[PDB]
RNA sequence: ACCCGCAGAAGAAGCACCGGCUAACUCCGUGCCAGCAGCCACGGUAAUACGGAGGGUGCAAGCGUUAAUCGGAAUUACUGGGCGUAAAGCGCACGCAGGCGGUUUGUUAAGUCAGAUGUGAAAUCCCCGGGCUCAACCUGGGAACUGCAUCUGAUACUGGC
RNA sequence: UAGCUAGUAGGUGGGGUAACGGCUCACCUAGGCGACGAUCCCUAGCUGGUCUGAGAGGAUGACCAGCCACACUGGAACUG
């Protein structure tokens, strides 16, 4: 259900800041992020447009931690509901637990936020969840059980995202450990980076 | 194209033949080796290929190329076959799954093993 | 009120029994062409009246024969 | 402001008994990514000559056509040669369904949101000329009112 | 392991008959630069 | 003869049942006349669990329909709840 | 044998646009006049008028706008080998409202929008741009 | 079922591929040999294609494989192909069955369309929510079930008189 | 695969079926079916559906639902 080993290795074939880590320390200054992966790093090809789609792709697989066969499900889902596909798709993507649980600031890293939510930590309305998959609706209040408030590693993941960007349709409060679900992630919030129609023209 | 045409005698579709008649739509068949050779292939090419006329399941005699280098195959060997055609050849549209049945494995191949049905090592 | 049916006599040679087609437009699925379509069968006829290429009107009732499930009710050309 | 994007390149051969001159022909297209669509198709003995050359086409010998805010205004189709292409107006953000070469052709028209097929047999220059006939063919909203002398409102319901 | 022997039934030399089939067959180099040469598509294809 | 009997129409360890009238030597799960409800067995405190049409019920008693032990019951309890 | 008027009309009108004509003059029906009537009122024509008694000619005065013909695409859909009948949210949109579709409806023969509006279906004459 | 307590990463990752397609490339035997391969053929002493090693790519308790079926095939084209030269105009006429039918009025309502009734077992496929810790699953409502039939109409057309 | 069929097709009367009936017997008639493919042969569960497909369609019809058929092959009737 998801990768192990070498993760910066990732956006380093990327070859953008993609929040693989905490980064605390600087991207550049830990990995080689500007090369390739391996011994053909400074050789830098002339891409394909259709590779281009499919290198976008695994970005926002990497960006989440899901497997293909998951995503496409995620995508079929999307194309069900109405309006915008990409935008939809987007929002339960983020709308995933452990994603929310890092953009609240629980988890520093996305992987991290994911082994959180399975470890038995994470609370969603009086009830913990092991699936990271947990699909969060609007004026939803996840609770951290008292359990899980003894650890540091929560308390640097909440000082780590009060340090970066702060989202708006989410309220992350650092004594009381509490989250709020105010709407369903849009476009508007999100950086322009990413290329969802893409995804969706390569997922035909 | 006229709609009356269609209509006393519709669209005649292309009937989909088999490139595997022997196996008879079956992933797989069993067969005894009748004769076990190699035998030069295509004129762009120049070479020697493992072959195997086998003697099937439902009696259909079909010659079938053998994948990997060096085989323990023999003359009255029951093998397994895989529908794998090869254009190098003229007749020979199967493969043969080694590893399978009263044959084995490729010796020390390493990567591309599952074709040939070598056996994960200590390495 | 009952259904009701119209069609042209094919033959009359047997006797107190007539053959009567009906000429449906059936409406194709694949196409889309309208075809005239022959709809023969066995009916009843009283006193044997009619002729041979006739138009008459028929209505379903009860089997009679081995095909026959029909009886005219009134006979609508008679000019042969 | 302006996206430019190589689409195919080409080996062709001019053959000579001093021998056959291996020449590259160049396609390329440009746009500004608001409205106006210019494809270029140059041939050189090099290659980044010729993709300059194509771009040099692109540049002028441009097409200006409206979009129905960022798609597609009514079911075209765009004809050329053997290569006919149907192209119809596609749901908001549902991306450029097209082709691995048409894609990009319509990527610098502008075209959020678009479902297009090419039929038979497709070279890439045919097609991008097909695409570029079925713009032209495409009209406005308000074109087709002016056309009637007509509201614009009243064509729409 | 047996060559099929595209002659048969041999019953003077073996060699020699041998010789004489695809099996030792005149084999030519597709030589690149001069005649017989040309490819529209190379080995790795054009970049 | 014709029964008022209630099926378990429902998944492993996530059981749901329906009550319908139906024929009484035929399958269980298979055909049924009229289905005029259903039941939770996991009845939940907070909101319902069963439901039923009464009056259709009464109209097939009316015309003679047999009632099953669990479904009468089960009608009884929905009786005392009004 | 003379077939299709319509699809004859509607080949002439395509054939005026083309060669530039200002005045198309055909052989007229009932049937042809409503149509031409409908499509004055559609915008896309000038003026027609039938003459003739025992041999009855209408004539269609056409516009070509900005110096391009307006009637861009004009084809039938319901033809003498295949006719085409559609229900009422069956009926079609042609090139997404901006052109429109002949429909011989029960109510008097009009446009598919006006169909749509009115509430009835029927046959789907000709497509027009 | 689920929940409470304990230690420790402890016991749960690997196959397929990297010539182009098709995301990913270098070195060592090898040398039209061995082998590769879905196709265009790699291999002839510098193989980004064999085989291994290293570096990848993409999947993931899998992954290939052949098979089967549909697609892409607008390669049977109702939608949506054609036919001078590519395959494709009977060698040419007459001609019944059938198919197609000019215009005006009346007019049937056959056809068709409209509208209403009955209805199209369910489950699913589909829409809104609901219950599971979410998914798969069960299902509640609603929609759909493109139908088929009856009746009430419509007269623009198709056909019938 | 171009002709098919004498209980064959229809009548009248009888016998019977729970009931209509060539379902069956007597007798008369010479019919009826078919290029809108009868007939003969090859394959086949059919259907609700499932997969695919933009849609139309194309394939397929394990499971779950319904009908039919079959219980060693062939039959045959008794019971209810
Ligand atoms: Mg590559
Ligand atoms: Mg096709
Ligand atoms: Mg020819
Ligand atoms: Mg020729
Ligand atoms: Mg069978």
């Amino acid at each position: 259900a998801r990768y192990l080993g070498p993760k910066l290795k990732l956006s380093r074939r990327e070859g953008t800041d993609l929040f693989l880590k905490s980064g605390v320390r600087a991207i550049d200054t830990k990995c080689k992020i500007e090369q390739a992966p391996g011994q053909h790093g400074a050789r830098k090809p002339r891409l394909s447009d259709y590779g281009v789609q499919l290198r976008e792709k695994q970005k926002v697989r990497r960006i989440y931690g899901v497997l293909e066969r998951q995503f496409r499900n995620y995508y079929k889902e999307a194309a069900r509901l109405k309006g915008n596909t990409g935008e939809n798709l987007l929002a339960l993507l983020e709308g995933r637990l452990d994603n929310v649980v890092y953009r609240m600031g629980f988890g520093a890293t996305r992987a991290e936020a994911r082994q959180l939510v399975s470890h038995k930590a994470i609370m969603v309305n009086g009830r913990v969840v092991n699936i990271a998959s947990y699909q969060v609706s609007p004026n939803d209040v996840v609770s951290i059980r008292e359990k899980a408030k003894k650890q540091s590693r929560v308390k640097a993941a909440l000082e780590l995202a009060e340090q970066r960007e702060k989202p708006t349709w989410l309220e992350v409060d650092a004594g009381k450990m509490e989250g709020t679900f105010k709407r369903k992630p849009e476009r508007s919030d999100l950086s322009a980076d990413i290329n969802e129609h893409l995804i969706v023209e390569l997922y035909s | 194209a006229t709609v009356n045409q269609l209509v006393r005698k519709p669209r005649a579709r292309k009937v989909a033949k088999s490139n595997v008649p022997a196996l008879e739509a079956c992933p797989q068949k069993r067969g005894v080796c009748t004769r076990v050779y190699t035998t030069t292939p295509k004129k762009p090419n120049s070479a020697l290929r493992k072959v195997c006329r086998v003697r099937l399941t439902n009696g259909f005699e079909v010659t079938s190329y053998i994948g990997g280098e060096g085989h323990n195959l023999q003359e009255h060997s029951v093998i397994l076959i895989r529908g794998g055609r090869v254009k190098d050849l003229p007749g020979v549209r199967y493969h043969t799954v080694r590893g399978a049945l009263d044959c084995s494995g490729v010796k020390d191949r390493k990567q591309a093993r599952s074709k040939y049905g070598v056996k994960r090592p200590k390495a | 009120k009952i259904r009701t049916l119209q069609g042209r006599v094919v033959s009359d040679k047997m006797e107190k029994s007539i053959v009567v087609a009906i000429e449906r437009f059936v409406k194709h699925p694949i196409y889309g062409k309208f075809i005239k379509r022959t709809t023969k069968l066995h009916v009843h006829d009283e006193n044997n009246e009619c002729g041979i290429g006739d138009v008459v009107e028929i209505r379903e009732c009860r089997p009679l024969s081995k095909t026959k499930s029909w009886t005219l009710v009134r006979v609508v050309e008679k000019a042969v | 402001e302006l996206q430019e994007k190589l689409i195919a390149v080409n080996r062709v051969s001019k053959t000579v008994k001093g021998g056959r001159i291996f020449s590259f022909t160049a396609l390329t297209v440009v746009g500004d990514g608001n409205g106006r669509v210019g494809f270029g198709y140059g041939k050189a003995r090099e290659v980044p000559a010729a993709i300059q050359k194509a771009m040099e086409k692109a540049r002028r010998n441009m097409i200006n056509v409206a979009l129905n805010n960022g798609t597609l205004q009514h079911p075209v189709k765009g004809v050329h040669t053997g290569s006919r292409v149907f192209m119809q107006p596609a749901s908001e953000g549902t991306g450029i369904i097209a082709g691995g070469a048409m894609r990009a052709v319509l990527e610098v028209a502008g075209v959020h949101n678009v479902l297009a097929k090419a039929y038979g047999s497709t070279n890439p220059i045919n097609v991008v000329r097909a695409t570029i006939d079925g713009l032209e063919n495409m009209n406005s909203p308000e074109m087709v009112a002016a056309k009637r002398g007509k509201s614009v409102e009243e064509i729409l319901g | 392991s047996r060559y099929q022997h595209t002659k048969g039934q041999i019953k003077d030399n073996a060699i020699e008959a041998l010789l004489h089939d695809p099996l030792f067959r005149q084999r030519v180099e597709k030589n690149k630069k001069g005649k017989g040469s040309y490819m529209r598509k190379g080995k790795h294809g054009n970049r | 003869m014709v029964t008022i009997r209630l099926a378990r129409h429902g998944a492993k360890k996530r059981p749901f049942y329906q009550v319908v009238v139906a024929d009484s030597r035929n399958a269980r799960n298979g055909r049924f006349i009229e289905r005029v409800g259903f039941f939770n067995p996991i009845a939940s405190e907070k909101e319902e669990g069963t439901r039923l049409d009464l009056d259709r019920i009464a109209h097939w008693v009316g015309q003679g329909a047999t009632i099953s032990d669990r479904v009468a019951a089960l009608i009884k309890e929905v009786n005392k709840a009004a | 044998s003379m077939q299709d008027p319509i699809a004859d009309m509607l080949t002439r009108i395509r054939n005026g646009q083309a060669a530039n004509k200002a005045a198309v003059t055909m052989p007229s029906s009932k049937l042809k006049v409503a149509i031409a009537n409908v499509l004055k009122e559609e915008g896309f024509i000038e003026d027609f008028k039938v003459e003739g008694d025992t041999k009855p000619e209408l004539e269609l005065t056409l516009k070509y706008f900005q110096g391009k013909a307006v009637v861009e695409s004009i084809q039938r859909v319901s033809r003498p080998g295949l006719r085409i009948y559609k229900r009422k949210d069956e009926l079609p949109k042609v090139m997404a409202g901006l052109g429109i579709a002949v429909v011989s409806t029960s109510k008097g023969v009009m446009t598919d929008r006006a169909a749509r509006q009115a509430g009835l279906g029927g046959e789907i004459i000709c497509y027009v741009a």
